[PDB]
Parts: structure tokens; C-alpha cells; sequence
């Protein structure tokens, strides 16, 4: 009962583990840099108007 | 024929606003002619006619309009427009932005006067530049060849040690002497300081010839400092004959110099507030490099470039490799880790290079090895990346070998130290010992006539 | 003869165009093609391969004459071409012919006057509208039409109008628009009833790299094919750095027609490789967030053709004598090859997956090595030094060695 | 009445600029009147007046200023505003974009001059459209469906297949069957192959003799777009109030013309508006868009179908933005479907018509028509959701009841929005292929449809 939850258990910390550094690596880095991109172009049409 | 008619001197300023002073009652105004202001303190000041109309002309004043006035203030007007004198005397001198002396030496005996803006070469007088400098360094020689003429720039950002390469590179610089001219734009005293100690340590003075315009000296003498530089490597190399390298130091000051001038204008705006004719005014600076028919001389251009926030999509990065032929590239994760030089190989280039390299120019390989690094670097970049995601345990022993090549190739390739000046065959056989790690069957780049002779070695 | 270089010369009619003007790149020639008498364009940002594209078109290509236009870009960049075409060679009548006596070249570099760059367009389309109308198939290169853009911005700046767009003139995309329209292919004016085009192929510099830049966005809207370059795979050394996703041609269903007389077995070779490209780009992202792990067999093979044929058909070096061109039959041998191995490991785990004892991609890996070393070396094989008979006597013998080894499973 | 007195000739150019030529010493000027130039060379011109002050009248001129000088180019000011001819013979020409012929034909013998402008119709005179237009496409006639008297665009973007789907739509339109369109045609800015692939379809459908073509092509002048759209609507409405035929016509690029109006009133340093786009950009739109539908005791009617190509495939930008506020509806053509080889690609969840919900149902097409419109649209909404969560998460974290709708999604594309160019489906296999796409689910998931019509139309 131990042992095979224990395997379960440790497969769902690996997979948590994973989707936290894709979070903090992949997703929020996008973002970060979409976020930038869009506070830029707001100023170069506000300097054309 | 000499202007042996008489110059005339104007009270009749009409108008003072930004750095701009327009004169009214103007005997047939010339467009680009520079004229010189004297004040009611009796401080001189000079300007050059950005427009004419009529009887009015438009002067831009070089040190700045405070202080001028519309009554007292006084106008001569030189008949022509911006020359340099210019004489093989100017090696050995030091110069501030706009050509006058500081060294407490004499002003310079002309051999001839040159416009400042240079004139364009014509398209069939160039030669194609194909005679590799060796800088001794691995990063710049091994995967981004400078070919003897080209324009290549440093692309680097505040705190780098753009200056310790640029210095490295004049150092180290020789074919598998150079003169050198050297302009810098808004430096602070302790950039100035390094670089004439340098070539005064290096005992290399009495062929090198400085510009100076520092952080505090006029915004204006920046839009002329490099075009006078350019023009003494133009006399040096097209008329008397000899190698010149060219360095200019930091362009943004430059771009930001003219952004300023314009934005006084209100000419039209491109990205980010610069000029809208920018590219073509880097292109005119960029452009004054390379070799020409039937004359040994020739001129290698190395500007230094700031990037904002460290952005190379910036518009002063961005339309100078539109320009030029290649660009080095310092990087603030490798200056962290304590690198040296901090030279990024991936966002960096050299264009000349496929013609400077392989059979009879270095040796056969180079052409294939330089390919493979490339490829190794980048897919070691991309198991890095993975790895932050997954964790070592996913990675396959495949993976491991391009992020055991990756952490070689830092310490043996790129690390070098301040002094240390590598042939280009140390280069290559360094290159070939890191692709060694791999089974030759995953060097894909490399031919099979190139592995079955370099790589049993 | 003087011609007023503003306005187009006159034809009986303009014509369906039919026949491919071949590049001699792989990508390109097959993913994307182009046609005598098209107008494509070649967006990317600096030193992703424009020029060495145009340069590439120019000494390769299946056209009588060749204008080249380099309006605000490197006196270098002329200066190579004036170096190489006298020295490179077509073969004739059994005789070789230096290609520049096919070849004008019109220069006006960064640093020469910015008015003069519009005077260098409309001279180098005029003199290809001229060669047209003898009953040639002339192509043009544009070497940066964002250029000339930039010099109607100053120009338009000094005559103190209104700005459209990011400071560009009003009339920006109808000079554009009007310049595209001189493409095509014809029948000429006068009586002996010959028939001739001009091909453009304008190369665009977008500030910054970002397509939505107004000169791209405005040719987007009137070129017929577009070869979008990429930063990320010109870093890689991955060349011709053409993102494969965004790129596209609409001259595939006019070429179907010829493909089926001349190459009978091309399009359904072109209709597998793109969806392999496509599943692949569907998988990339699960392969990032999920790590791999999750993958069935089928979608192992489909990454790894993928890989096969983005590491070794798309990328081709310009400069190294075995790939400085490539001929169609070289290409559609390669590319069946590639897309025959996928099948054949497709159909192994397919049929079976659902058995005791069954394939995976690491068995066809471990048990194929020497033959995936031989798809990896086709690209070597050379057009000139081996020629067409030892090309395909060889890329038949890997059908064999592949085929032997599937029937070893 | 005529006008019998003669015509002012001015060689009293004073300045040229752009499209515009402006004129000094004339004589009590007419705005909006009608001026042509005779050059140096005896070429001429044709344009009209934007603006008059005192003895000063600026003029826009279609075929561009080249060649015009400040004192040889004499101007003759007609008397009048921009008045077409017309007739019934204008069916099987065709035309340039200023309205003079290109099939080698005479001129227009006129059965009337009418103003282009046209004049405007009471708001009381107006009758509402109710009925349908069977399309033959899916998309449409289940989800979007247009009323006979509508105006409704497409809204697409470069390398995007809009003029199929326009070709399709014209080959395909009549009415649901439990007449035949005159058909209006204008292309502003097309290229040549635009030209030529409209002009063979309605050759190859052997129908020429019931359409009229006005064209401008990308190296025809810029300014005649102005006329353009109100040269074909006058034609359309001589044709539809006065003829009593039935007119669809088809706009083909309105993003070509807003750069021509963005041209003049730039030339002519007006404030701007979004973009740079006239200020004035809504009110002028709304005088081509509003020349429509169907009016009280006449029997004919105007269906619109505009076209737009969208810049960077931004439906915010001032041209897709504008048309949305004027017209009933929009068909929208969608990058991500035609990148995957469906045709038509059009979107059903940003397309919309705005007069399907009183032209469809009971009497009108079937009963449940209006149902199933709205629980197709509901899971497709659903079904992109789930997909979109499903490459975060991977499979293993969808319920069975994700996997119907994700299931679903790829049934719906595979089959009702897929269709191929030259199948026609009526109203009621549209539907009836809605349905085998409604029983993928239980009948407990169909919550937009009433317990009668599940009752009536499930169990089939
Ligand atoms: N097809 C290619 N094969 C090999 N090298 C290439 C190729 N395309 C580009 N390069 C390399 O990239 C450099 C920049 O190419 P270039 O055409 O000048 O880019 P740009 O778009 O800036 O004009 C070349 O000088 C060459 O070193
Ligand atoms: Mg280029």
C-alpha cells in the first residue's frame, strides 16, 4: 500500500515540479516580453500622433 | 584658384531659438557654408547654414546659442564650406572634436584641405576586401574573421569591456604595422585616460592619432568629430599609402547627438524619436572603409556601440548591422560569470569572412569547423534550456554531450585573458578538440574528406 | 531608342504564368515556388540571407537575362557580384559563356544620394521591361525596396506633408502597388508574335525585424509569394533562414499542372513534407511544457523526419561547391528518400503496436544508423563532380539498403 | 431644362501639388462641379472641385497631376456636378473605373444622367428584408445567414481566399425553396489576375449578359476610387428602382479605396483621424454602404457584399472597425483555417449577420433552424475552449464530456465548415449535416435547444 502509493506520489511531485519551472521558465518570460512590446508600441503611435 | 576676393561680416541676426540663429540681408547665401559668430563678450563661436531662402540664412551654431543676441553679436561668413587641414604630421598629436589641438603642440601645416564629408567611392573602384587580420582572439578569429578593410562594430552595453577589446584588438591586430586614428564621442576622463595610456604603455603613440570630445565638451562637435577623423584615414590611406584602422567610440553618443540637433528641426521621426534619414547617416560614416583600385592603402573600421537596456532591436544596433559587414557582440551573462572576452558567438557575425578563409588563406578546415561550432552551440544552448524545464534526469546521454561540449567550449574557445594572442591555427586545432567529444557521425556540417583527414588527430 | 522611365511600356496582353523560375535552393523550389513572370517578396532582418538569396537567383536561375538593382545598400555587396560573374560560367553549345554577359547591374549604395535611389527602381524595371519586349524571360532583383521607402520619407519630410503610417508618405502603397504591376508575362507589342516576361523579386529591410513594419505589411498586400527569413535560424547557421511556417506561394495550383508532366511523382512528396512540418510544429510546444515523455511511436518518427528533413533537405550552405546549386531532380530524389523512410517506419510500428513483441523508434534507430548516416550524406553528392546518372544510380541503392533493413524487422 | 450657356476656359493655374491642382481668378465657383484639363500636349484630364473660396477652387483630378504646368494646361469648368449616364444596356459591358468602356463597345447612350451621389430615401419609404438568400455555403446559411436587401462584408487579409468565396457566392445565390441576380461589379486596386479570374468565372458560367464590371487595376490612377463605388451604386440603383431587377453588388477591395481618400486628405493637410484616415472617414463610408435594400410599391432591391482586405489581420483597425458600425454584419476569413487547407475558412464565431434572426425558421426554412444555429455556435465555442486548455494540461486531464466536444470541433471543421468550390448545399442539408454534428452529444448537454424540437429532430 506504502510502495504503490509511494511510486503514484512521486510521479505527481515530478509532473507538479515540471509545470512550475514551465511557469516560471516558458510562460511568464512570454509575457514579460509581449507586456514590453505592447508599452513600446503605445509610444512610438503616441509620437506619430 | 585661392577665394582672393574679401569675406563680408553681418549684425543683421533677425531671429535666436533651440541651436539655431538665422541672419536676414544676406549677399547669395550658400548652402552648407560655415561662418564664424563672434559674441558681445568677444567669445567666438562657429556655425554652419542648414537653409537658405532669399536673403536669410539658417546657422547652426556648434557650441550652443546661449549668450548670443540680436544686436551685438556679429557674423562672418568664409565663402565655402566645412575643410579640414590635413598632413602625415597628424600621427602622433591629439585633437579635440572639432579639430584643434590640445597636446600643446603646434596647429597643423596643411598639405591640402579636404571637405569633411568625404565623397562616395564609385562601386567599380572598390576591391573586395580578402586579406584576414589575425586579432589573436579565438572568439573573433575562429567565427567571425575581420577581413583588412572591412566595417565591423563592437556591439556592447554600459559596465562591459568594450574598451579592453577595442584596446586588445589595436594591441594584437596583424595579417596570418597599422596606423591608427581615433575618434571618441561624450567619453568620461577615465575612458579617455585608458586608452591614451594604452598606446602610450604599448609605446605605439607616435603612429596613432587621437580626437577627443568628452562628456562635457559641445553635443554639436560630436555630428562633425567622425567625419574629420575619417577624412585624415582617407588622406593616410588613399594618398600616402598606408593601413589604417579606424576606431570610433561609442556611436550612440553620436545617434543621440544628432536626435538632438534634429528634434531642434523637427524633422521627420522614425523609431524611437531618431531622424528619419538616420540609416543613411551612420551609412555615409560606415561607408568611408574598404580597399580601392591601384592603391596599396587601405581603411578597417571598428566602431563601438552602447545598446539601451542591452535591446539589439534598439534602432542605433539595428540600422548599424543593416550597414555593416558583421558585428562582435559582448554579453552581460558572460561578463557576470567572469569571461573574458565576454563575446557571444550567436548573435554575433562577419560577412567577409567566406572568402578570407580555407585553402591557401588559413587551412582547409576552417570553413567546416567554424560551421560545427556554431551548430554545437546552439543545440548546447537549447539542452540548456531544456534542462531548466525537465531536470538532468530526463536528458539523454546524447543531450549530455552537447552540455559537456558547451561548458569546454567557454573555458578553452572563448576564455582567453587580457594578453594571451592565438594564432589562427591554435584557433582551429582548439576548435577540432572540443568537436572531438562528439562521435563523428553527429558532425553533420563537416564533410566525410574533412573528417577522415582532422578529426583521428 | 529613349524611354520616360515612370511610365509602362506597352504589350498586346499580359499572360497566365505557367513555368517555374527554378532558384536552385531546395526549400524555396519546393515548398514555395515561383514562376517566370511572378512577383515575390523577402522580408527579414539583417543577416538573415537576403542578398546572398538574390546573388544565389542570379547566377543560377533558368532566366535569358538578369537586371540587378542594389538601391541604398553596400558598395561591397556591388562590388562582389562585378568580382564573381566574369569568372563563373553557363554552358552553351558545348561551350561555357561567362554569366555576366547575360547580367546588368544598376548601383546606388548606402551612401550615394537619397532621391536617386527612386531613379534607380524605375531604371532597372524600364531596362527589364525593354529585354521583355524582345521575347525574353528576365528577372529583376529589388536588393531593398525598404530603401526606397526611406528615401520618399525624407523627401516627403522636406516638402513638409502629412504623414500616413510611421511617417511615410500617403502614396507610399500605390508606388509600390504601380512597380509590382510592371511583372508579368506577355505577349510583346509589333508582329513577329513572340512572348517574354519580367520576374520581381524585391527584397524589404523591416526596422527593428517586426513584419507589421509599413513597407512589409504594405507589399504583403500585393506580391504573390512570400519567403519570410528568420533571425533564430540565421543565429543557428540555418540557411536559407526561410521560416517554413509563415512563407507561402500562390502558384502551386498554376505549377500542378506542369509538375504532373515533368515530375509526375512532386506533389504528393511536397503535400507529405509540409504536413510532417506541420505536426511537428503541433508537437514542439507539448514537447516543451509536458518533457517528451508522453509521446507515442508515431509521434517519436514524426519529430524525427521532421528533424531529418529541417537538418538536412530545408538547410543547404550557398558557398560550398556541392550545394552552391541544386537541381530539381536532385531535390525530388532527396526529398523521396526522406518521406519513403517515413513511411516504412510509420508502417513498421503501425503494424506492430499492438503486438507482444513490437517496433519503437529507439529498435529503428540502434538498428539503422549506417542508413540514417546515408540519408544525413545526400546533400554531399554532387551535380557536376558526380552528375544526374551517378545522383540517382545512388539515391536508388539507399531505397535498397533502407528497404533491406525493414525487411530485417 | 438644359444648361445652353457656354463654358469658362481658365489657363489661370496657380499652384499643383500631389492630386491636387489649384485654380485662381474663377468665376462665382460651384462646389463639387466638374472640370477638365487639357495639357501642354493635348492629353485630357478629367476632375472636380473639393473646396471654393472667393475666386479660388481647388481641384482633385482623377488621372493624377504628371505632366500639368502653371501656363500652358487650361482648365474648362462645366457648369455641373458629376452626372452619369444610365440604361439597361450597361448589363454585359464593361468599364474602367471612371465608367468609360474597355470592351471595345460604344459609349453609353443614356436612358438618363443621375447624379452619383444619388439622392437620399425616406426612412418611412424603406420596407425590412425577410427574405433569405440561400448562399449554397455551410458557414452562411446555417450560422450567418444574409437576407435579400442586406449588407453584409467580408472581412479577410492578404494571401487569404476572399475572392472564391465572393465567385462562389455569385455562381451559387438564389432564394430558399420550400428570381436571378443582375449582378454589380467593382474592383478598386486589384491586380490583373483579380481581373481576369472574376471576369472568366461569370464567362465560364455562361451569365455574362446579367452582369455589369467596373474596373480599376493597381496601375489604373488612384483618385478614380473615389468615383468607383458611386459609378456601380448609381448603376445599381437605376437597374433596381426603376428596372425592377434584383442587384447584388460586390465592392471588391474597400481597403484600396480608403487609401485614396487617405491620399487627398492628406494632400489637402486635413486633421487627422486613427491611422491617419480622413477625420470625416465614418460619413463617407456611410454614403457607399447605405445604398441598399428594398423599397415600399417598387419591386426590385440592392444586396451589398463589400470586401475587405484587413492590414496585419487587425480587425481594430480604422477600415474593418468603421465598416462594422455601418453595415449589418460581417463574414469573417481566417488565417488559421486557411493555413490547414479548409475552405471556405471562415470563422463562425467572429462572423455575424445581423437579419438572420426574422429570414430563417418556421414558414421561412424550417422550424429548427434557429436552434441549432445557436447550439452549433455554443459547442464550437466550448469545444475551442477545451482545446486551448488541452495544450497546457495534456489529454490525461480532459473528462470524457471534453472529449465530445473536442471531438466535435474536428467533426464541425471536417464536415459543415468544409466544402470544396463548386458544392452547392440547400438550407436543408446544411441543417440536416448540423444535426449529425448535435447527436455526437447525449440530448442532457443541448441546452440552447427547446425539449420540442430535440423531440422532433433527435431521434432521426
Ligand atoms: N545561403 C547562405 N549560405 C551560406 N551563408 C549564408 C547564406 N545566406 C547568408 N549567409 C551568410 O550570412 C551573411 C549575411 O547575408 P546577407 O544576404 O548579406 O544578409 P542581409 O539580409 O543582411 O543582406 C552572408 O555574408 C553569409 O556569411
Ligand atoms: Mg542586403
Amino acid at each position: 500500500s506504502l510502495q504503490t502509493s509511494f511510486v503514484t506520489l512521486d510521479e505527481a511531485i515530478k509532473i507538479t515540479n515540471r509545470r512550475v519551472n514551465a511557469i516560471e521558465h516558458v510562460i511568464i518570460p512570454r509575457i514579460e516580453r509581449t507586456l514590453a512590446y505592447i508599452i513600446t508600441e503605445l509610444d512610438e503611435r503616441e509620437r506619430e500622433e | 584658384n585661392y577665394l582672393s576676393q574679401p569675406r563680408l561680416t553681418y549684425k543683421t541676426v533677425s531671429g535666436v531659438n533651440g541651436p539655431l540663429v538665422i541672419l536676414d540681408h544676406v549677399k547669395f547665401p550658400r548652402y552648407a557654408e560655415i561662418v564664424h559668430l563672434t559674441l558681445p563678450d568677444g567669445t567666438k563661436r562657429s556655425g554652419q547654414v542648414l537653409e537658405v531662402s532669399g536673403s536669410k540664412a539658417v546657422v547652426q551654431v556648434f557650441e550652443g546659442t546661449s549668450g548670443i543676441d540680436a544686436k551685438k553679436t556679429s557674423c562672418e561668413f568664409t565663402g565655402d564650406i566645412l575643410r579640414t587641414p590635413v598632413s602625415e604630421d597628424m600621427l602622433g598629436r591629439v585633437f579635440n572634436g572639432s579639430g584643434k589641438p590640445i597636446d600643446r603642440g603646434p596647429v597643423v601645416l596643411a598639405e591640402d584641405f579636404l571637405d569633411i564629408m568625404g565623397q562616395p567611392i564609385n562601386p567599380q573602384c572598390r576591391i573586395y576586401p580578402e586579406e584576414m587580420i589575425q586579432t589573436g582572439i579565438s572568439a573573433i578569429d575562429g567565427m567571425n574573421s575581420i577581413a583588412r578593410g572591412q566595417k565591423i562594430p563592437i556591439f556592447s552595453a554600459a559596465g562591459l569591456p568594450h574598451n579592453e577589446i577595442a584596446a586588445q584588438i589595436c594591441r594584437q591586430a596583424g595579417l596570418v604595422n597599422f596606423a591608427i586614428v581615433f575618434a571618441a564621442m561624450g567619453v568620461n576622463m577615465e575612458t579617455a585616460r585608458f586608452f591614451k595610456s594604452d598606446f602610450e604603455e604599448n609605446g605605439s603613440m607616435d603612429n596613432v592619432c587621437l580626437f577627443l570630445n568628452l562628456a562635457n565638451d559641445p553635443t554639436i562637435e560630436r555630428i562633425i568629430t567622425p567625419r574629420l577623423a575619417l577624412t585624415t584615414a582617407e588622406f593616410l590611406a588613399y594618398q600616402c599609402e598606408k593601413h589604417v584602422l579606424v576606431i570610433l567610440t561609442d556611436m550612440s553618443s553620436y545617434a543621440e547627438a544628432l536626435r538632438e540637433v534634429s528634434a531642434a528641426r523637427e524633422e521627420v521621426p522614425g523609431r524611437r524619436g531618431f531622424p528619419g534619414y538616420m540609416y543613411t547617416d551612420l551609412a555615409t560614416i560606415y561607408e568611408r572603409a574598404g580597399r580601392v583600385e591601384g592603391r596599396n592603402g587601405s581603411i578597417t573600421q571598428i566602431p563601438i556601440l552602447t545598446m539601451p537596456n542591452d535591446d539589439i532591436t534598439h534602432p542605433i544596433p539595428d540600422l548599424t548591422g543593416y550597414i555593416t559587414e558583421g558585428q562582435i557582440y559582448v554579453d552581460r551573462q558572460l561578463h557576470n560569470r567572469q569571461i573574458y572576452p565576454p563575446i557571444n558567438v550567436l548573435p554575433s557575425l562577419s560577412r567577409l569572412m567566406k572568402s578570407a578563409i580555407g585553402e591557401g588563406m588559413t587551412r582547409k578546415d576552417h570553413a567546416d569547423v567554424s560551421n560545427q561550432l556554431y551548430a554545437c552551440y546552439a543545440i548546447g544552448k537549447d539542452v540548456q534550456a531544456m534542462k531548466a524545464v525537465v531536470g538532468e534526469e530526463a536528458l539523454t546521454s546524447d543531450d549530455l554531450l552537447y552540455l559537456e561540449f558547451l561548458q569546454k567550449f567557454e573555458k578553452n574557445f572563448i576564455t582567453q585573458g587580457p594578453y594571451e594572442n592565438r594564432t589562427v591555427y591554435e584557433t582551429l586545432d582548439i576548435g577540432w578538440q572540443l568537436l572531438r567529444i562528439f562521435p563523428k557521425e553527429m558532425l553533420k556540417r563537416i564533410p566525410q574528406s574533412t573528417l577522415s583527414e582532422f578529426y583521428p588527430r | 531608342q529613349v524611354w520616360p522611365v515612370r511610365q509602362v511600356r506597352p504589350v498586346t496582353e499580359k499572360l497566365p504564368a505557367n513555368h517555374p523560375l527554378l532558384t536552385g535552393q531546395r526549400v524555396l523550389d519546393a515548398l514555395f515556388p515561383c514562376v517566370q513572370g511572378g512577383t515575390t517578396a523577402i522580408p527579414g532582418a539583417f543577416g538573415c540571407g537576403k542578398t546572398v538569396i538574390s546573388q544565389s537567383l542570379s547566377k543560377y536561375s533558368n532566366s535569358d537575362v538578369i537586371i540587378y538593382v542594389g538601391c541604398g545598400e553596400r558598395g561591397n555587396e556591388m562590388s562582389e557580384v562585378l568580382r564573381d560573374f566574369p569568372e563563373l560560367t553557363m554552358e552553351v553549345d558545348g561551350k561555357v559563356e561567362s554569366i555576366m554577359k547575360r547580367t546588368a547591374l544598376v548601383a546606388n549604395t548606402s551612401n550615394m544620394p537619397v532621391a536617386a535611389r527612386e531613379a534607380s527602381i524605375y531604371t532597372g524595371i524600364t531596362l527589364s521591361e525593354y529585354f521583355r519586349d524582345m521575347g525574353y524571360h528576365v528577372s529583376m532583383m529589388a536588393d531593398s525596396t525598404s530603401r526606397w521607402a526611406e528615401a520618399l520619407r525624407e523627401i516627403s519630410g522636406r516638402l513638409a506633408e502629412m504623414p500616413a503610417d510611421s511617417g511615410y508618405p500617403a502614396y507610399l502603397g500605390a508606388r509600390l502597388a504601380s512597380f509590382y504591376e510592371r511583372a508579368g508575362r506577355v505577349k510583346c507589342l509589333g508582329n513577329p508574335e513572340r512572348e517574354g516576361s519580367v520576374s520581381i523579386v524585391g527584397a524589404v529591410s523591416p526596422p527593428g525585424g517586426d513584419f507589421s513594419d509599413p513597407v512589409t505589411s504594405a507589399t504583403l498586400g500585393i506580391v504573390q509569394v512570400f519567403w519570410g527569413l528568420d533571425k533564430k535560424l540565421a543565429q543557428r547557421k540555418h540557411f536559407p533562414s526561410v521560416n517554413w511556417l509563415i512563407s507561402y506561394s500562390k502558384y502551386m495550383r498554376a505549377l500542378d499542372e506542369y509538375y504532373d508532366k515533368h515530375f509526375t511523382e512532386f506533389v504528393p512528396l511536397r503535400t507529405k513534407a509540409k504536413e510532417i512540418l506541420q505536426e511537428e510544429e503541433d508537437l514542439a510546444e507539448i514537447v516543451q511544457l509536458v518533457g517528451k515523455a508522453s509521446l507515442a511511436e508515431t509521434d517519436k518518427i514524426t519529430l524525427e523526419v521532421a528533424k531529418l528533413i529541417k537538418d538536412d533537405f530545408l538547410q543547404q550552405n550557398g558557398y560550398t561547391p556541392y550545394d552552391r546549386f541544386c537541381p530539381f531532380y536532385k531535390t525530388v530524389g532527396m526529398l523521396s528518400n526522406m518521406i519513403s523512410f517515413y513511411d516504412m517506419a510509420r508502417r513498421a510500428v503501425e503494424t506492430t503496436a499492438q503486438s507482444d513483441n513490437k517496433i519503437t523508434w529507439s529498435i529503428i534507430r540502434e538498428h539503422m544508423g549506417e542508413i540514417l548516416y546515408k540519408l544525413s550524406s545526400m546533400k554531399f553528392k554532387d551535380p557536376v563532380k558526380d552528375g544526374e546518372a551517378k545522383i540517382k544510380a545512388d539515391y536508388a541503392q539507399l531505397l535498397e539498403d533502407m528497404q533491406n533493413a525493414f525487411r530485417s524487422l
